[PDB]
């Protein structure tokens, strides 16, 4: 009697954790026999036992649609369910375009900071006044009467790091970036990236406000010169559809364009008109008063002696954007590792920026 | 009170054995699948709301592709597209959007998961896992050794220096001078040295016949890279990766371009790993090609020194 | 620069559709799977008439070559 308590616990919690486990074993058979879905749009309604759809388990095909399914459901132009042999509607969903994560890699608006690389805060305030105001009111343009922006493009020597500028930025904002790298957009693939970008543009519509960050294009800067259809009409593709979007019936409604270019020679004749890309912003090279500032920033959280004569160094110092003089700042500090103290001198730096002017174009 | 527990312990050992043989019976089903002919699919999205999508049309005359592919589609490599709801046969935050999965061509349903990365895991790279050179058998060389050591290897291991300054670690090195200088021996020894894999790329390989193939090849190599932490990865070119044309007209060459500046946007558009270091080459004397501003870029300079007479004399 | 204004200025005062054509939408590399949707959708435009048919930048169908670089 006494005994038989103490096992039958024992027993009970092991047989259960192993009889649950089985269970769901059997659960995964009943799927197999489940029956597979094709995916179907339907074109038309013919009747209300036959439907137009164009099928990927054969071509096009009239099929039926289950007797206990709505009416309701039976909307005009949409994404349906099929069978694979029954070839019927199995469901009715209505039509948005799938949503992109494997075509929307994500940055973080805060994985830095706009006192990194600082100092190129003045490019940061022009870029500013033009996109965040948009987001703040629309009414206070409204009550003018004016078109605000849909597109911003930043050309220029990649002095800042291209890509730094934007991202120092996209911080700054705090909204929702669409990241654009452009040769993934390129493919070998008939018509994905006239897909990709139309999707792209489309998800952005419903989700807005949001911003497309466009990285380096030049997978969209290509006028043809030869004339070619090689590769080359995938340059023509693409750039048609950049066009197409601007030519539509859609508005930009709170979307944003940010553009990076390296060098500016290959825009087309319906740029310079706003309406796409508004404004065409250049980079802009430091006075030596941005200049202390910068490399001042720099030296601030790295260790020092306990007196540095920036301005001397700020002399000697022309010709460089944030990234370039945080390089030498750096390089000051290997060699106090070298002469194996925490403790800076002058020498350092006027040395660092020589190496480094020389190595220069 | 004492017969409810004895027949109990009995109701137990039985119920074991009725659900005992239900997983028994599915374990052979699964298997018979798997012996190929076998379909492997890539998962394109991982989402499980919102059904139906659209694939294929019907026809007639004038021509404007179309895809689609939603709620969770496998792309199966007859290239047809395929919905299915989730199973607990594996784990769907598991798997990704973008993850290779192995199907069972009948329900269509996930029987496993496959390991990472798709497609090419490039179409030629070398590995080295440990190189047979030494440095310290070739003296002569010494000028350059002195440099080579210094700017490499000390991060890694000195790392403990670093993080007291608060500066960081470089990323890229250049090396330029007349090609065949035994220049690459060297680059060979430090591999064998330091513990890395040697990953030998290169430059008219990324090059393909293949349109936009190349920056996957690339972006794979820093991928795989990721994975084998510490890692070297050798750019031979700077000429079939060091050009980009500042010429006018210069769009047939394009895909040239688009990985050279693939490679130089996939340096900075993070913030460094020191689960990698590069080292670039060249094999023609000195061209301009803007790729060495940031030290997430390149910025360390080995030159190769003119010959000393007295180093000749101690390789001779 | 409103070239494209223009026309669908005269389409939505004459009372007839509006059919937007993409003409550089037209080119592909080889045939497959994927250009065979618009097939269906010209035909029933000439069909239910009026329309009117504007054809966007017909162009990258339209080099061949006259250049003999193409």
């Amino acid at each position: 009697h006494k005994e038989i308590d103490g096992r039958l616990k024992e027993l009970r919690e092991q047989l259960k954790e192993l009889t649950k486990q089985y269970e769901k074993s059997e659960n995964d058979l009943k799927a197999l026999q489940s029956v597979g879905q094709i995916v179907g749009e339907v074109l038309k309604q013919l009747t209300e036992e036959k439907f137009i759809v164009k099928a990927t388990n054969g071509p096009r095909y009239v099929v039926g649609c289950r007797r206990q399914l709505d009416k309701s459901k039976l909307k005009p132009g949409t994404r349906v369910a099929l069978d694979m042999t029954t070839l019927t509607i199995m469901r009715y969903l209505p039509r948005e375009v799938d949503p992109l994560v494997y075509n929307m890699s994500h940055e973080d608006p805060g994985n830095v900071s706009y006192s990194e690389i600082g100092g190129l805060s003045e490019q940061i305030r022009e870029l500013r006044e033009v996109i965040e105001l948009p987001l703040t009111n629309p009414e206070l343009f409204q009550r003018v009467g004016i078109i605000p922006p849909k597109g911003c493009l930043l050309y220029g020597p990649p002095g800042t790091g291209k890509t730094l500028l934007a991202r120092a930025v996209a911080s700054q904002l705090d909204c929702n970036f669409l990241k654009v790298v452009s040769s993934s957009i390129v493919d070998k693939y008939i018509g994905e990236s006239a897909r990709l970008i139309r999707e792209m543009f489309n998800y952005a519509r419903d989700h807005q406000p949001c911003i497309i960050f466009m990285d380096e294009i030049d997978a969209i800067g290509g006028r043809r010169f030869s004339e070619g259809t090689s590769a080359d009409r995938e340059i023509q593709r693409t750039l048609m559809e950049l066009l197409n979007q601007m030519d539509g019936f859609d508005t930009l409604h709170r979307v944003k364009m940010i553009m990076a270019t390296n060098r500016p020679d290959t825009l087309d004749p319906a740029l310079l008109r706003p309406g796409r890309l508004d404004r065409k912003i250049h980079i802009d090279l430091p006075n030596e008063q941005a200049r202390l500032d910068i490399l001042k920033i720099h030296a601030g959280p790295i260790t020092k002696h306990g007196e540095i004569d920036y301005e001397a160094i700020v002399k000697l110092s022309d010709g460089f954007n944030g990234a370039d003089l945080r390089n030498v700042c750096t390089e000051a500090g290997m060699f106090a590792i070298r002469a194996d103290h925490d403790f800076v001198v002058q020498e350092d730096f006027m040395k660092a920026v020589r190496k480094v002017a020389d190595s220069k174009k | 009170e004492i017969k409810i527990m004895k027949s109990e312990v009995l109701r137990v050992t039985h119920e074991l054995q009725a659900m005992k043989d239900k997983i028994k019976e599915n374990s052979e089903k699964i298997k018979v699948n798997k012996t190929l002919p076998y379909l492997v699919s890539n998962v394109i999205e991982l989402l499980d709301v919102d059904p139906n999508d659209q694939e294929e049309d019907g026809a007639n005359i004038d021509l404007d592709s179309q895809r689609k592919g939603k709620c969770a589609v496998i792309k199966t490599s007859t290239r047809q597209t395929y919905f299915l709801p989730v199973i607990g046969l594996v784990d769907a935050e598991k798997l990704k959007p973008g993850d290779l999965v192995g199907v069972n061509k009948d329900s269509y349903l996930i029987l496993e998961t496959l390991p990472t990365e798709y497609d090419s895991r490039v179409k030629a790279m070398e590995v080295d896992e440990r190189p047979t050179e030494q440095y310290s058998d070739i003296g002569g060389l010494d000028k350059q050794i002195q440099e080579l050591v210094e700017a490499i290897v000390l991060p890694m291991n000195h790392k403990e220096k670093f993080e007291n300054l608060g500066i960081q670690p470089p990323k890229g090195v250049l090396m330029y001078g007349p090609p065949g200088t035994g220049k690459t021996l060297l680059a060979r020894a430090c591999a064998a040295q330091t513990k890395a894999t040697f990953l030998k790329l290169a430059g008219p390989q990324l090059v393909q016949m293949f349109i936009g193939d190349g920056a996957k090849l690339v972006r794979d190599a820093f991928a795989l890279a990721k994975e084998k932490a510490p890692s070297i990865i050798f750019i031979d070119e700077l000429d079939a990766i060091g050009t980009k044309r500042f010429d006018s007209e210069k769009a047939g060459d394009r895909e040239v371009q688009r990985t050279m500046l693939e490679l130089l946007n996939q340096l900075d558009g993070f913030q460094p790993n020191t689960q990698v270091k590069v080292i670039a080459a060249t094999n023609r004397v000195d061209i301009l090609d803007p790729a060495l501003l940031r030290s997430g870029r390149l910025d360390r300079k080995i030159e190769f020194p003119m010959p000393n007479e007295e180093a000749r004399a101690r390789i001779m | 620069c409103g070239k494209t204004m223009l026309a669908k200025a005269v389409a939505h005062h004459t009372t007839a559709a509006f059919i937007r054509v993409v003409g550089s939408e037209f080119v592909q590399k080889y045939l497959g799977e994927g250009p065979r949707m618009v097939r269906d959708v010209f035909r029933l435009a000439k069909e239910n008439a009026p329309a009117i048919i504007f054809i966007d930048e017909i162009d990258a169908i339209a080099t061949k070559r006259f250049d003999a670089q193409t």
